[PDB]
DNA sequence: ATCAATATCCACCTGCAGATTCTACCAAAAGTGTATTTGGAAACTGCTCAATCAAAAGGCATGTTCAGCTGGTTCAGCTGAACATGCCTTTTGATGGAGCAGTTTCCAAATACACTTTTGGTAGAATCTGCAGGTGGATATTGAT
DNA sequence: ATCAATATCCACCTGCAGATTCTACCAAAAGTGTATTTGGAAACTGCTCCATCAAAAGGCATGTTCAGCTGAACCAGCTGAACATGCCTTTTGATGAGCAGTTTCCAAATACACTTTTGGTAGAATCTGCAGGTGGATATTGAT
């Protein structure tokens, strides 16, 4: 009986897989593979706000932060659209509260 | 009888096996003389990563080596390898 | 028909291309693999045992640092005006990216 | 180590002139027995050609000989099938058949009376007593319940006591006509082999899964490891073999091991045989035997590329070692024979070998004699 | 071999930009004690690993061909290192004089933390359907007379 | 150039291996409220940075000249692809312990508050190795 609990992002790849291509399906590997990449994209930005963190001598990582951790680690327009979505979703979540 | 097949080591890596993987990356034509050097290559890549996963396996008082170790040994040397957690 | 059909050199190598390149199956066996990784390990140390997915991962590993190897190798060699690769293009593109031995 | 091999030679001294010393008072017959177990030796390294073979379905589990005459056998196979077989009688030996699947006999001894019946232990849950012809005479114990199974079994005829192991850790003990006062558990997980003594009645071995070997005295205890002894191992055991005589236990294990205990203070060995008998899920367990009238042992060796062998040739092979020293002298080998010999098992009588093999059962007595008018 | 022209390396000197040493002192280290958390030795258990034998499927070691690739030879350009000359962008070195890096205050914003109450993410039992595989037929790419 | 060979694409058919949907339930996420930081505005200062001038000055723009280099035809030979064969490796299915993965629990390990030193560091006061200078002995180079 006894048993334990594995987290992971599937559920939400899912969801906006459908939300992207209805008639479409995506296999368990593959899944695998995007969850790993997720992991790993988080591991590098998270990072990367820390040193910039402890390079400034401030203890508080923000918005600003990973803002800049994106900028440095992604390239042009990638970045751009990708920051334009963010702040939107900043301005949508502080108003609505 | 002799057998101990071929060396009882990376000589199972066969010649065509070879020819097969020199297809993947567009080359046409060989030298008899890849197979051997390619070899030595491998065992080099493969010692290096093997040493780390066996390292990260002696850290957590385990005998058995898991895929998480060697998915690590493989980060650390910049070859990233994903589906296979994490 | 008299003689056996024929095909030029060249031709089969490329069709070997083509079919390798729009499949994705592993080419080099699971066993011999799997021997090579025991008694590399065992010279370390003794009587480990291995998971069969993480011999899959060194597997997908090795391949795929191996085809890019052959690409720069195959880049060098054309280089040099030739179609052959040799153990100096190999030596060269591994020295290249630093990865010496 | 050494001594023997496929370049080096048995024979010692040629003491064969003891057994005139012998006529004549002088010497003792612990020596001459020494000599002729040498002899035994030497004419074994003649056992090397392989006598008769015989297959049949899936797998060899048990081995038993007919105590009485030396030609005949009986085997146990994976599936409930069992055989009996008789040599130089070309009757085209008698059979019979079970499930087949889920059936493994896994012990089996003759029985000292009826010589056309056979005691069995059966993988259904059903320690039962039935005829080379296919009629059950009794069944003995029983499960009554699936997935909860027997292992092990012996008996004994002076005493007129049976014994049998589970899957769990207990072990049951019954009369020749039933009449159970067992029952008891003994152990923590599976028995792979159990024992009786034959010069004594009434101390009893016991051998698990759990690194430990039992020897108990099944009239005075009844405490629930209220027992005589316990010794314990670095792994677990595959079996565990009393003497002919009584006083040398042998004991066999599953990673690389063979331990002689002696009458002499249980608790402590007096001599470690290191041989590789590693064990394996589809492999047949291996069982160390003695020799009934020597101080010897015959094993099958099973390569392990791990162990530390001392010597450089490591073959598929049965190695003959000696019982009170601890070292070998003699290496049994043929090819179209190199399968691994799980069973091995010397005759009552003295001058015959059968192995059973996976899939294959071999009779290993000399030939080529000279010839008559 | 043998002889002139510059380039490199040894020997000997000398004063100063950088190195080393000597103070004062103040932000870390150590001690002590007490509060908090944790890693590792026992009890279990359910997935997974270790490797044999028999029967069959698929691939490889070998040995026979022969097309075209390598690689050495020779040769017609060509173009890129040496080196002269004259002028000019840079070094150095100085001075001013604005602006920013970095400190110090401080308080209104922000967030960690201790609970309490909802809730959706996930193991596991019932459906399902796209694709692996298989059958069959039509076009494409090689290559010879 | 046109005909056979063979490889490969493409239409059509079927049942099952993952794909997909439906329960309980519990670790996880939101809400109150409070304790506790903490990062940005304001006020100052002195370090460092930026626009100018001037006197060389070593270095850069340009123009010759020719000795070595880069390719381009050509060909011997070699060496490695195509293919056949038999054979040998590899695959795949038969229904035991070992170890990854939990759960307890407490003896050891270590965070946190405060005081007592004390070693590290900025800046003043000496040292000195080595960057410049000078002079002469070979060491390369290159023509003859």
């Amino acid at each position: 009986r006894k048993r334990s609990r594995k987290e992971s992002y599937s559920i939400y790849v899912y969801k906006v897989l459908k939300q992207v291509h209805p008639d479409t399906g995506i296999s368990s590997k593959a899944m695998g593979i995007m969850n790993s990449f997720v992991n790993d994209i988080f591991e590098r930005i998270a990072g990367e706000a820390s040193r910039l963190a402890h390079y400034n001598k401030r203890s508080t990582i923000t918005s600003r932060e990973i803002q800049t951790a994106v900028r440095l680690l992604l390239p042009g327009e990638l970045a751009k659209h990708a920051v334009s979505e963010g702040t939107k979703a900043v301005t949508k979540y502080t108003s609505a509260k | 009888r002799h057998r101990k097949v071929l060396r009882d080591n990376i000589q199972g890596i066969t010649k065509p096996a070879i020819r097969r993987l020199a297809r993947r990356g567009g080359v046409k034509r060989i030298s008899g003389l890849i197979y051997e050097e390619t070899r030595g290559v491998l065992k080099v890549f493969l010692e290096n990563v093997i040493r780390d996963a066996v390292t990260y396996t002696e850290h957590a008082k385990r005998k058995t080596v898991t895929a998480m170790d060697v998915v690590y040994a493989l980060k650390r040397q910049g070859r990233t390898l994903y589906g296979f957690g994490g | 028909v008299k003689k056996p059909h024929r095909y030029r050199p060249g031709t089969v190598a490329l069709r070997e291309i083509r079919r390798y390149q729009k499949s994705t199956e592993l080419l080099i066996r699971k066993l011999p693999f799997q021997r090579l990784v025991r008694e590399i390990a065992q010279d370390f140390k003794t009587d480990l045992r291995f998971q069969s997915s993480a011999v899959m991962a060194l597997q997908e590993a090795c391949e795929a640092y191996l085809v890019g190897l052959f690409e720069d190798t195959n880049l060098c060699a054309i280089h040099a005006k030739r179609v052959t690769i040799m153990p100096k293009d190999i030596q060269l593109a591994r020295r290249i990216r630093g990865e010496r031995a | 180590v050494g001594l023997a091999g496929p370049q080096i030679l048995p024979p010692c001294r040629s003491i064969v002139r003891t057994l005139h010393q012998h006529k004549l008072g002088r010497a003792s017959w612990p020596s001459v027995q020494q000599g002729l177990q040498q002899s035994f030796l030497h004419t074994l390294d003649s056992y090397r050609i392989l006598q008769k073979a015989a297959p049949f379905d899936r797998r060899a589990t048990s081995l038993a000989w007919h105590p009485t005459h030396p030609s005949t056998v009986a085997v146990g196979s994976k599936g409930g099938d069992i055989m009996l077989w008789n040599f130089g009688i070309k009757d085209k030996p008698t059979f019979i058949k079970g499930i087949g699947a889920g059936g493994s006999i896994t012990g089996l001894k003759f029985n000292p009376l009826n010589t056309n019946q056979f005691y069995a232990s059966s993988m259904e849950g059903t320690t039962r007593l039935q005829d080379f012809k296919g009629n059950i005479l009794r069944v003995f114990a029983s499960s009554d319940t699936i997935n909860i199974w027997f292992c092990s079994l012996d008996v004994s005829a002076s005493s007129r006591m049976v014994v049998t192991g589970d899957n769990v850790g207990n072990v049951i003990l019954l009369n020749m006509d039933g009449k159970e006062l067992w029952n008891l558990r003994m152990h923590k997980k599976k028995v792979t082999h159990v024992a009786l003594n034959p010069c004594c009645d009434w101390f009893l071995a016991t051998a698990s899964v759990d690194q430990t070997v039992k020897i108990w005295d099944l009239r005075q205890v009844r405490g629930k490891a209220s027992f005589l002894y316990s010794l314990p191992h670095r792994h677990p055991v595959n079996a565990a073999c009393f003497s002919p005589d009584g006083a040398r236990l042998l004991t066999t294990d599953q990673k690389s091991e063979i331990r002689v205990y002696s009458a002499s203070q249980w608790d402590c060995p007096l001599g470690l045989i290191p041989h590789p008998h590693r064990h394996f899920q589809h492999l047949t367990p291996i069982k160390a035997a003695w020799h009934p009238r020597y101080n010897l042992i015959v094993v099958g060796r099973y390569p392990d590329p791990n162990f530390k062998s001392c010597t450089p040739y490591e073959l598929r092979t049965i190695d003959v070692f000696d019982g009170n020293s601890g070292k070998m002298m003699c290496q049994l080998y043929d090819p179209e024979s190199s399968g691994i010999s799980s069973l091995n098992e010397f005759n009552p009588m003295g001058d015959t070998l059968a192995s059973a093999m996976g899939y294959h059962i071999l009779i290993w007595s000399q030939e080529e004699a000279r010839t008559r008018k």
